[PDB]
């Protein structure tokens, strides 16, 4: 499998931040966890939530409503939306594949979050 | 009622009745799944031989997914599946006597997955629960 | 109390038996065409626990389905355009004299005839350089003009190799095993289940392997009936051997039509100087790769015996010389270079002298040819030797000097360096089971 | 809400001296922990599974044990390849937690 | 048991377990049986029509067996015949916990022509006696 | 009920027998209607392929039609729909054993199409009906 | 659809009277109903009877036992049989389709119960 | 079908008789019953035994082990050997074909028993 994360590197404070991560190797309709991890400066890393192949979302409590996540199944892309974004929040973001002892993340991209 | 007000419905006549209207018009639409060729060199050989297996694994696509929910040969059936609170939020009277099926099916087209993934896990969920109380 | 019969309907039980597979390609050309499905490129690799299934090489029909399955592509391809009808005409040759070398005196023949032009009631004289390999006394001919008519190869399409999977339809299933230690045919502690396979090359060869799948840990000398001598001894290497093949010759091709809309390419003029092709391989790694493949060879022989490696047995070219599709013109390599050594208990490239040959036969029917267009520029090829294929000669003494020769030429065994793990099942979904019911009345 | 405790963030090594990493539940659920090896401008990488068992590939030096709420990794005659951060985490419910990794230097 | 932890066993994964841990999957198995060539000259031309035909006719002959028994629709059907014991004198403790489905067929598979004919003399016996108590 | 007497029916046995003789025997005219190709250039390429998928067809097709009528599955189904005595003046007596069931076909050939619309429309009914009485 | 009445123009009393309607463009085995209607002199028209599309019958009472209406699903053709006619049942003969607001008529034909 | 008896026409008393019956146009193994029936001096008809399709065999009991039934399937033929002969056993022994209401014999041979 092969994920690519794509997206506008800046985000005005306040408004919404939109990635996409193209998938390519392998079906979002079949198996396993699909997730967002993003890395903050200073290398830590912090959940944000996931997806299944059936389509039900689950998140982090610790980000309250702030996130949805949704997808498009004829791209074979699936997507970020985060709300409310403040300077705290700038980090990069990771879209990973997780399951059976499986571990696949892609390259990355970097976003900040200034006015 | 009779004569030229008697109604046949013909084929696919049911598109814009409404749901509860539709509801007894199961019939007229599955038994056009299969025939329409069955009156009968590279052209128009492998055009046909190509469509008619494809008319009839997808019938049986449909049709073995049928019977994996324990739904086979029947044409309205219904399980104990609970569907829940935040795939639509509208009662019994707001979904079947006011509006028709073509444009329902794009509001559970997100949730199509999620409803038929729930339907083949209870069904094997009570057949080990049949096995229990027979012994 | 007693136990009666059930029907369990869906589970997994497996049978050994042979249907046919299915080609699939990623994102014209020879083997696809823009016709295989492009499949997703998942392959559902579930690795199965306490399942032991016997593979069995030799028997199987992938490599015969394989074998067959491009035959047909090889003829596919050479259909639609033009064949070479016109050209058994006597020919006028005389010797190249421009700028060559001593070695290569008499290789190249200027040729000239009178091949008819585009109205059939005109004629015209065409000149052009033909190989010594290709043109034979009556003042010359053609060499197959006794044989059937030939085709152009239509230089439009190419013969670079492309990744090819099979697989079954649904009902069916592909199972291979990843065991480092794994021998020809036998019970496999590793079995694991695919949808299909990874990328399988369809390149040609009939002495060594080249751009094959390297070897899990160490060389494997995986062969059947050892005793027997008629049979071929399959080696797959582990750390490939890089090997140069080029030739720098200036070649001009000239586009002559023999008719209407069916034009023909052949060589030209030489410009620059005449020299052979050569292959180049390390004396460092060839050396290196030798002793480790005789030390898996005294696995199935004594270890006080001497083990001597000598050249082909002779005859046709085919098999014979080295044969490779590196740069769209086809090379037949003298390959005696390779095989001088002597091995007993307890400087960085070797040159090897190459034919080039224009009229191609290719698999042993005798009724099919092929002709490989002339190429401007020069070819340079970077290519893996990762495989050999050696044959064993009878008439061995009280087992001892017992040596080992390169061979074959059936094109079956190249395909059986990848498709040595995988094999085809049928699903037999019915089943019994006895546990405690009573259908209910 | 199980919270995964690491000891330490950072600690100071030399090349062939054993290390040893720790990581404190909050609870005391069950064996199965992974650990997780990420080198600078890598992605991480599953290491252990159920605490004392290695993946394929796993070179033998990498060793794990602990039960309960205590689980211990070692790392013994360290090489230049297995400078990296190291995370312990549990998966057994929903939220998935972190550590606050451990970076090693040589 | 969730994250990497969860199951996804998908197709042809419990063909290395138990007994009780293989019957609970017989959903997924059956699944592969139709699907796969879902999405799409002489070669490949009588080889793709040949490829589904073969396969459709196998998943037919299966449910029309299965139907002749009056288990169709069912995934795990139980009928009330009896079995002779020496086929197998072994009792449901040393074989539903302890062995694999493929070992056990090579031991049953010289019986399975007996006991395959045994549930259609079965199953019209219900239909027969179903015909003169319910007239 | 030996030697002479003894039951070798094979394919097609009791076509010339009696309605009660050959009630007995709708089991063994079922399992020849997919195999005799179950082992296996323009010639054939199409000459096989189209009348394989036309056996494919004619028995989905059967299959359907007692899938609409609620029963299928099921080797002798007998259902609620009461038939009009204007088609056969016979009573139960003058059918089962004095007629041969060849004839009888072509004594209902013209009577086939409404007796074979209705069938279907009693099972809507009892389809609707069975939803008002779980619910 | 086209609808084409054919048969012989002249009848003698007390005989049977047989009529032949040729339809071409529709299937008689699928939809709708299928009628023989015809017109007196003066312009008086009195239904005889229908089909339904499963093959069933009715009649109107006046015409009694005197008219049996009967199909050939091969040809496509549908068929009129008339008993003990009488001269004033003289009259120009229709075979018309209706039903779903769709009504369509042949172009009738001729006929004469004289002796 | 037909069926024709073959075998020695005198045996030695002790000695044990072998005859052949060879059918042709229709497979043994698909099939109904195939019988053999003597019949003595003074015209008396004994059963001895028959066989099935599935190999199965089935015997007079009065004979005892005297009789072992056995067929060659490649062939289409089936056989009699019977131990321990005496004059009282000869006789003209058939091959028969029974079933479905139909019945069918060999023209028989003639056997005897005497030294
Ligand atoms: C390939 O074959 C091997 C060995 O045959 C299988 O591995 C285990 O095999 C055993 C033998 O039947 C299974 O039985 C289980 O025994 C448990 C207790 O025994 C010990 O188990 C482990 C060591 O294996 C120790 O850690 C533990 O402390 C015990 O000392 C029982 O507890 C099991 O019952 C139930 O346990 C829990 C309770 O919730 C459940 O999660 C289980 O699923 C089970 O319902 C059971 O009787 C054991 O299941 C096998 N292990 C596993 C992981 O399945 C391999 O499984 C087999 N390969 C495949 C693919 O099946
Ligand atoms: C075993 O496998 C190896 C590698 O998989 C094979 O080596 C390749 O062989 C093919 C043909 O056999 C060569 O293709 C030729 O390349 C000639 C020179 O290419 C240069 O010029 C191109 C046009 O200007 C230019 O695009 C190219 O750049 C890149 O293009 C390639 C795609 O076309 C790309 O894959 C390369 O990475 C390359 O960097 C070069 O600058 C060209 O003139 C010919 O027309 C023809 O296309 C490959 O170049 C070979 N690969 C390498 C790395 O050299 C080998 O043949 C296989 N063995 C056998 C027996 O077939
Ligand atoms: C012929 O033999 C040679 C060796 O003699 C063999 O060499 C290969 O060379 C290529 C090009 O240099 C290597 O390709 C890449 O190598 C880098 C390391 O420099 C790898 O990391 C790459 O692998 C992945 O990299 C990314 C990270 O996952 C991915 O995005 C990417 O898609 C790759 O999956 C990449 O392979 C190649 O590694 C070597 N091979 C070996 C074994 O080292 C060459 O393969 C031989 N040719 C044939 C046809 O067999
Ligand atoms: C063609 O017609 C003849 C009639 O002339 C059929 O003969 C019939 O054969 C059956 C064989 O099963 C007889 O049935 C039997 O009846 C007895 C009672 O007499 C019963 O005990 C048995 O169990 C069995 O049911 C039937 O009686 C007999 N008919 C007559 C009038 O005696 C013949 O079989 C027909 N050919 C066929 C069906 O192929
Ligand atoms: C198309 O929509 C109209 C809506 O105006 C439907 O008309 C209704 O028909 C039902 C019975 O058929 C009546 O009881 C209502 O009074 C009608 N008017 C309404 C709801 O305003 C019409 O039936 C629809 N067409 C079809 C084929 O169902
Ligand atoms: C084979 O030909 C290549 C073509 O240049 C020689 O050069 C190597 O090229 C590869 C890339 O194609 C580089 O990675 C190597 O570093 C090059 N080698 C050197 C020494 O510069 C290569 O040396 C040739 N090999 C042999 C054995 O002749
Ligand atoms: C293959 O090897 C031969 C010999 O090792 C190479 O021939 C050399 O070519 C250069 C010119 O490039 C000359 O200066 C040398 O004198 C030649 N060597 C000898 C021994 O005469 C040849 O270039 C190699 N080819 C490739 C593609 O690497
Ligand atoms: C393989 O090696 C042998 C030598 O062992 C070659 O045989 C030589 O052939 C030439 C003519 O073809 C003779 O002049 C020599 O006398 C032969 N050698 C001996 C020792 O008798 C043989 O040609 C080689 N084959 C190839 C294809 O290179
Ligand atoms: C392949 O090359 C080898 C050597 O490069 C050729 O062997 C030579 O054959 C001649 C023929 O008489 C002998 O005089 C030499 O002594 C041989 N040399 C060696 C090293 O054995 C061989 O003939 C070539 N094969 C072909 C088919 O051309
Ligand atoms: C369904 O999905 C599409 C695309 O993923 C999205 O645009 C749409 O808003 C979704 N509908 C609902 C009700 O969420
Ligand atoms: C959705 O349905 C599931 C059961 O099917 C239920 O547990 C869950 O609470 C429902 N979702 C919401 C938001 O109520
Ligand atoms: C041409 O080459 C051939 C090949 O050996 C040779 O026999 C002949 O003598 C040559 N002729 C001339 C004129 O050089
Ligand atoms: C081949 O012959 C032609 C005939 O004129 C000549 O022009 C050409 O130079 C010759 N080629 C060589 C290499 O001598
Ligand atoms: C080609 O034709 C010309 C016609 O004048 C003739 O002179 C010449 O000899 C011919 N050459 C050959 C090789 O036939
Ligand atoms: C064709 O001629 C060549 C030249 O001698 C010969 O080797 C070959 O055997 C011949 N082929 C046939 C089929 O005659
Ligand atoms: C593997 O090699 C052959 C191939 O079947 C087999 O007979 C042999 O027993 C196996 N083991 C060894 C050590 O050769
Ligand atoms: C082949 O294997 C058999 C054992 O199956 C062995 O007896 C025999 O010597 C081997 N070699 C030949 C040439 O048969
Ligand atoms: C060979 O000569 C031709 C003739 O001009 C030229 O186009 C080509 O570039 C040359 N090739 C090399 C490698 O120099
Ligand atoms: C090749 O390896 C053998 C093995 O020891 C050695 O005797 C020989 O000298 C080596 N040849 C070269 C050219 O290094
Ligand atoms: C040959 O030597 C190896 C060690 O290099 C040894 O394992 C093997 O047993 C020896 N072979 C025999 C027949 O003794
Ligand atoms: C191989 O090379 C060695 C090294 O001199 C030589 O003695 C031997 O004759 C050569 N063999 C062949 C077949 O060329
Ligand atoms: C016992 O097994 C035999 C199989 O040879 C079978 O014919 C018989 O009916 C069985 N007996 C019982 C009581 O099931
Ligand atoms: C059934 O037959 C097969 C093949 O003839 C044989 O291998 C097997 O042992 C037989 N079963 C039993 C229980 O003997
Ligand atoms: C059935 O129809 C045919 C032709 O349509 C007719 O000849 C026959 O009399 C009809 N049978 C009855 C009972 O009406």
């Amino acid at each position: 499998v092969q994920l690519q994360e794509s997206g506008p590197g800046l985000v005005k404070p306040s408004q919404s931040l939109s990635l996409t991560c193209s998938v390519t190797g392998y079906s979002i309709t079949s198996a396993y966890y699909w997730n967002w991890i993003r890395q903050f400066p200073g290398k830590k890393l912090e959940w944000m939530g996931y997806l299944l192949y059936d389509g039900s979302t689950g998140y982090n409590p610790s980000l309250k409503n702030r996130i949805s996540i949704t997808r498009d199944t004829s791209k074979n892309q699936f997507f970020l939306k985060l709300n409310s974004v403040t300077p705290e929040d700038t980090a990069t973001y990771y879209c990973s594949r997780e399951g059976n002892n499986r571990s696949y993340w892609g390259q990355g991209t970097t976003l900040i979050v200034s006015s | 009622a009779v004569g030229i007000g008697a109604v046949f419905l013909g084929f696919l006549g049911a598109a814009g009745s409404t749901m509860g209207a539709a509801s007894m018009t199961l019939t007229v639409q599955a038994r056009n799944l299969l025939s329409g060729i069955v009156q009968q060199l590279t052209v128009w050989g492998i055009k046909q031989l190509q469509a008619r297996v494809l008319a009839v694994e997808r019938y049986l696509r449909d049709q073995q997914l049928l019977g994996i929910w324990g739904c086979s040969g029947k044409l309205i059936c219904c399980t104990n599946v609970p569907w829940n609170s935040s795939w639509s939020n509208r009662n019994l009277s707001e979904i079947w006597d006011n509006m028709t099926w073509l444009q329902w099916d794009k509001e559970i087209s997100n949730y199509t997955q999620i409803i038929y993934g729930l339907l083949e896990e209870s069904q094997n969920q009570q057949e080990k629960n049949e096995q229990d109380l027979l012994a | 109390e007693n136990l009666w019969v059930t029907v369990y309907y869906g589970v997994p039980v497996w049978k050994d038996a042979e249907t046919t597979l299915f080609c699939a390609s990623d994102a014209h050309n020879v083997w696809a065409t823009h016709a295989c499905v492009p499949t997703d490129p998942n392959p559902q690799e579930i690795h199965l626990e306490n399942v032991t299934e016997e593979f069995n090489m030799w028997k199987n029909n992938m490599v015969e389905q394989m074998h067959t399955d491009i035959i047909s592509l090889w003829d596919q391809s050479l259909k639609p355009c033009v064949k070479l009808t016109p050209l058994c005409v006597t020919l006028q040759c005389t010797n190249v004299t421009n700028n060559i070398t001593d070695d290569m005196r008499g290789e190249l023949k200027n040729c000239s005839f009178n091949m008819t032009t585009e109205l059939r009631d005109k004629k015209q004289k065409v000149y052009s350089l033909f190989y010594r390999l290709d043109v034979v006394q009556i003042e010359y001919r053609l060499i197959n003009c006794n044989t059937s008519a030939c085709t152009q190869a239509c230089p439009k399409v190419s013969f670079e190799p492309i990744p090819i999977h099979y697989c079954a339809p649904a009902g069916f299933a592909i199972l291979k095993c990843k065991d480092k230690k794994f021998n020809g045919t036998g019970p496999c502690p590793s079995v694991s289940t695919v949808q299909c396979t990874h990328g399988i090359k369809p390149v040609v060869s009939t002495q060594l392997l080249l751009n094959g799948s390297l070897a899990e840990e160490e060389v494997m000398i995986r062969s059947e009936n050892i005793t027997n001598n008629a049979k071929n001894i399959l080696v797959q290497f582990n750390t490939p051997v890089q090997i140069n093949c080029t030739r720098p010759n200036n070649n001009t091709r000239k586009s002559i039509r023999i008719g209407p809309g069916q034009a023909f390419y052949a060589t030209g003029d030489i410009i620059g100087d005449i020299r052979q092709a050569h292959c180049n391989v390390s004396k460092a790694t060839w050396n290196e790769t030798l002793g480790k493949v005789v030390k898996q060879l005294r696995k199935h022989f004594g270890n006080n015996t001497i083990i001597r490696f000598a050249n082909s047995s002779g005859g046709d070219l085919e098999v014979t010389t080295h044969s490779f599709n590196c740069g769209g013109e086809f090379f037949y390599c003298n390959t005696s270079g390779l095989f001088n050594s002597t091995w007993i208990s307890n400087n960085d490239s070797i040159t090897l002298p190459c034919r080039i040959k224009q009229i191609i036969n290719m698999w042993q029917r005798i009724g099919q040819c092929m002709y490989a267009p002339p190429i401007q520029g020069v070819i340079r090829c970077v290519s893996n030797i990762t495989g050999l294929i050696l044959t064993r000669d009878g008439g061995s003494t009280n087992s001892t000097t017992e040596t080992f020769r390169p061979g074959g030429g059936d094109m079956r065994d190249n395909w059986r360096s990848e498709l040595y793990k995988y094999k085809v099942v049928k699903i037999e979904p019915l089943g019994v089971a006895p546990t405690r019911c009573k259908r209910r009345v | 809400d199980i919270v995964m405790t690491q000891s330490h963030r950072f600690m100071s090594t030399s090349v062939g001296d054993r290390v040893s990493i720790t990581c404190k539940a909050s609870q005391s659920v069950d064996t199965a922990v992974a650990w997780y090896q990420q080198k600078p401008g890598q992605s991480p990488k599953l290491l252990i599974y159920w605490a004392s068992t290695r993946h394929p590939g796993v070179p033998d030096r990498f060793t794990g044990s602990g039960s309960g709420t205590d689980f211990i990794l070692t790392i013994s005659n360290v090489q230049s390849e297995d400078l990296a951060d190291y995370f312990c985490h549990q998966f057994d419910r929903y939220p998935l937690t972190f550590g606050d990794g451990t970076k090693l230097e040589l």
